[PDB]
RNA sequence: GUGAAAUUCUUGGACCGGCGCAAGACGGACCAGAGCGAAAGCAUUUGCCAAGAAUGUUUUCAUUAAUCAAGAACGAAAGUCGGAGGUUCGAAGACGAUCAGAUACCGUCGUAGUUCCGACCAUAAACGAUGCCGACCGGCGAUGCGGCGGCGUUAUUCCCAUGACCCGCCGGGCAGCUUCCGGGAAACCAAAGUCUUUGGGUUCCGGGGGGAGUAUGGUUGCAAAGCUGAAACUUAAAGGAAUUGACGG
């Protein structure tokens, strides 16, 4: 059954430290020890080693990434603006 | 220009002044103002079109 | 009207009055069925292969020519496919529309197009397992609809 | 003060107030102009310069503008 | 009552209408409803043209034309009388009235 | 006019009205004879043809698919069936 | 100084309406505008077969 | 137009052709000399990539690059698994022209 | 009254009887 | 800068003119009783991505449909939260004026906000103050899209295609003018007609004015608030459309 209204993962912190800082956090935590599908093997397999630290288990590729999220939108971003810098460079 | 039309203008800017005498090269045109905004009419479509060459 | 939409058009097809077939197609009803099972095997679905018979071959109806409708003759020989035309239409187009929501996820009118997509299909499959052409279990998931087509 | 300076002709650039404000010349264009041209200064080109913005940031005055 | 058939505005088949401030108090008038004048004034008054072409340097000069577009509310287009009000029948024709060519 | 006669339309008010809201449905198309310079066979194309018909003996396009009606190649012959 | 040469008459906008007029007929069409974005390190001998020979 | 028009192909080669999928079996088809076309996902490890492009050099025969991955190549095939490597043995339908 | 204004008043009365039965 | 002024900036060069740099907003004029979208809404170029109405169809399925409690998606502006950004404008606030007073209208400055991304909220005179689907019932000239048919002019080219115009027809739209179709209390409406000659299908919803969209309960929301929602008591009128008169800074 479902055990929690809201809280979800957060529901091991108790009552301590402020509802908006656990909702907060919640989305965070989520995303931090979710399992993430590798651009390299295809597996469902890539998840957090250390924070910025992403590695996988099938294929043992270890990815340098966001803190939480296994990239940021920040860093796509940059890669497209750099891609296309490098594409306007040469001609 | 002898008898080209008048509400074109150009820039001219100095590069390099000997004697009296300051020398100019093209630096841009434009059209007068009157022209430009008695070109635009109603009931119409105009195309703008921009490029860097 | 239309089912999803505010339009109120009117343009169909005008079937002539006449039934018979005209005296200039030489073409009979083996020929004709031979036909739509090469067309068939080529992959066409059975509007696709109508298509082509009236533009290339000159055969105005084949239900006229034949006295079988196209899918009625594809579903004789054997060849049939096993998802209907247009419910397979509709999910394709309801996979295209999800591949492009999960990149663009502020396509707000995207989402709308889908919900009403998705709303067109669960009617077809509801009308289909009415009439038991679809298994009765039959369900459409939006995860795994994705390899039924294309 | 052009005279005393020798300087004989002016070309001319109307400007109003321009912008995301009026458009419309003040009262004095005309009279200044008509001045010039009386005192034996000779007049050349004359052209509108008024800043024309393609699109401008938001007018001053709220939405209900100035209620007079 | 509904004092007008179009509601005083060209609004027909859409639904929002991007505002434009009206040129005299800066108000937020729909680009539809505002009432809008182009003028097409000599830059110079026709009190001053002579005297502008007789201190010219160039003998046959075209004096340039001023092209602005007003926008107005219509409290600012009825305080500064461009339009009046009409009787009720005569709200009813859309016709500019004429140049006064002669 | 209070008594138009609904029975009996002349040709002319039948062939401007609408295909449906005709006293009865006539296709506005109809199949049409086909002659590629160079080639003997004759090709039945339909007057409002979706794709591109081409000939079984000459890698030539007879038509070009368009909003209401296939436009033929230039240089094609091409004849009414039956009315 | 063929590209300056050749706007002072407009021929570009005179040879972009002849060839406009397949698609939907143009009447007042001309370069609008030229703006300067980079220059070559202002060579003193260009300048001057700019202004003399 | 040309990844939809691979992906129809692809479908219409299952149901209607003799394939294999996966890596193991594409070389086994190669080295007997009876796979005609060899579709690879972009997300295969290049090595691999490489050493299949040089097989089909060797058997003379096609190689695809399929403009997706080995998840989308699955969905392609109609399969609920990844396929990072598949050959055709005979379409059926003229994805390989004679 | 305009009727706005009535409304704005009720609310700020509105508030300030949640906030007396509040706070018993 | 204003009706006039004043706060304000100014021999430290203020304002003005010129040449550049930086930033963030904003996409004029073209722009229309024009288009698209379920609405909200949508206007610099170019590319990509899916989507769509209308039209054409001698293509296919063959009743799969219309409206819809519950539920679901979107939902202007303002407002809330987190992160960027903050040019202009500008709630609050400060000051200068006006004034009998002036916590305002006017002016100077200026915070939140206005800009982008992500997450809430779910309200507008969210209007056509006008449910959806279907049928019938006047005329006319236009307009936008698609298709069809025709003298001709034009673009290149040698001709037809194909564009740009001209004249018509068909289908779907935004509308407009006229009408003793008919309706209505009238204003007005070709729908607000086809209604005592009352019945095409269906959804939501009103029952004199206040109290009151209030109290309470329930529920959603971080909050603001949203949804559902009385009663006591009070009142003989409140309202709608039109006419005459009076009055109008
Ligand atoms: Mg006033
Ligand atoms: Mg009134
Ligand atoms: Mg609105
Ligand atoms: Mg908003
Ligand atoms: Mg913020
Ligand atoms: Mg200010
Ligand atoms: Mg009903
Ligand atoms: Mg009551
Ligand atoms: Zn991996
Ligand atoms: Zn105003």
């Amino acid at each position: 059954a479902k055990r929690t209204k809201k809280v979800g993962i957060v529901g091991k912190y108790g009552t301590r430290y402020g509802a908006s800082l656990r909702k907060m956090v919640k989305k965070i935590e989520i995303s931090q020890h979710a399992k993430y599908t590798c651009s390299f093997c295809g597996k469902t397999k890539m998840k957090r080693r250390a924070v910025g630290i992403w590695h996988c288990g099938s294929c043992m590729k270890t990815v340098a990434g966001g803190a939480w999220t296994y990239n940021t939108t920040s860093a796509v971003t940059v890669k497209s603006a750099i891609r296309r810098l490098k594409e306007l460079k040469d001609q | 220009q002898n008898d080209e039309v008048a509400f074109r203008k150009f820039k001219l800017i100095t590069e390099d002044v000997q004697g009296k005498n300051c020398l100019t090269n093209f630096h841009g045109m434009d059209l007068t103002r009157d022209k430009m905004c008695s070109m635009v009419k109603k009931w119409q479509t105009m195309i703008e079109a921009h490029v860097d060459v | 009207g239309r089912m999803h939409a505010p339009g109120k058009g009117l343009s169909q097809s005008a079937l002539p009055y006449r039934r018979s077939v005209p005296t200039w197609l030489k073409l009979t009803s083996d020929d004709v069925k031979e036909q739509i099972y090469k067309l068939a095997k080529k992959g066409l679905t059975p509007s696709q292969i109508g298509v082509i018979l009236r533009d290339s071959h000159g055969v105005a109806q084949v239900r006229f020519v034949t006295g079988n409708k196209i899918l009625r003759i594809l579903k004789s020989k054997g060849l049939a496919p096993d998802l209907p035309e247009d419910l397979y239409h509709l999910i394709k187009k309801a996979v295209a529309v999800r591949k492009h929501l999960e990149r663009n996820r502020k396509d707000k009118d995207a989402k709308f197009r889908l919900i009403l997509i998705e709303s067109r299909i669960h009617r077809l499959a509801r009308y289909y397992k009415t009439k038991r052409v679809l298994p009765p279990n039959w369900k459409y998931e939006s995860s795994t609809a994705s390899a039924l087509v294309a | 003060r052009c005279k005393e300076l020798g300087i004989t002709a002016l070309h001319i650039k109307l400007r109003a107030t321009g912008g995301n404000r009026t458009k419309t010349p003040g009262p004095g264009a005309q009279s200044a102009l008509r001045a010039l041209a009386r005192s034996g200064m000779k007049i050349g080109r004359i052209e509108d310069v008024t800043p024309i913005p393609s699109d401008s940031t938001r007018r001053k005055g709220g939405r209900r503008g100035r209620r007079l | 009552t509904k004092k007008r058939r179009n509601n005083g505005r060209a609004k027909k088949g859409r639904g929002h209408v991007q505002p434009i401030r009206c040129t005299n108090c800066a108000r937020c008038v729909p680009k539809d409803k505002a009432i809008k004048k182009f003028v097409i004034r000599n830059i110079v008054e026709a009190a001053a043209v002579r005297d502008i072409s007789e201190a010219s340097v160039f003998d046959a000069y075209v004096l340039p034309k001023l092209y602005v577009k007003l926008h107005y509310c219509v409290s600012c287009a009825i305080h500064s009388k461009v339009v009046r009000n009409r009787s009720r029948e005569a709200r009813k024709d859309r016709t500019p009235p004429p140049r006064f060519r002669p | 006019p209070l008594a138009k006669d609904l029975l009996h339309p002349s040709p002319e008010e039948e062939k401007r009205k609408h295909k449906k809201k005709r006293l009865v449905q006539s296709p506005n198309s109809y199949f049409m004879d086909v002659k590629c310079p160079g080639c003997y066979k004759i090709t039945t194309v339909f007057s409002h043809a979706q794709t591109v018909v081409l000939c079984v003996g000459c890698s030539t396009v007879l038509c070009q698919p368009t909003g209401g009606k296939a436009r033929l190649t230039e240089g094609c012959s091409f004849r009414r069936k039956q009315h | 100084k063929e590209v300056v040469n050749k706007l002072i008459p407009d021929s570009i906008g005179k040879d972009i309406e002849k060839a406009c007029q397949s698609i939907y007929p143009l009447h007042d069409v001309f370069v609008r505008k030229v703006k300067m974005l980079k220059k070559p390190k202002f060579e003193l001998g260009k300048l001057m077969e700019l202004h003399g020979e | 137009k040309s990844l939809e028009s691979i992906n129809s192909r692809l479908q219409l080669v299952m149901k209607s052709g003799k394939y294999v999928l996966g890596y193991k079996q594409t070389l086994k088809m190669i080295r007997q000399g009876k796979a005609k076309l060899v579709i690879l996902a972009n997300n295969c490890p290049a090595l691999r990539k490489s050493e299949i492009e040089y097989y089909a050099m060797l058997a003379k025969t096609g190689v695809h690059h399929y403009s997706g991955n080995n998840i989308e190549l699955g969905t392609a095939c109609g399969k609920y698994y990844r396929v990072c490597t598949l050959a055709i043995i005979d379409p059926g339908d003229s994805d390989i022209i004679r | 009254m305009r009727a706005k204004w009535r409304k704005k008043r009720m609310r700020r009365l509105k508030r300030k009887r949640r906030k007396m039965r509040q706070r018993s």
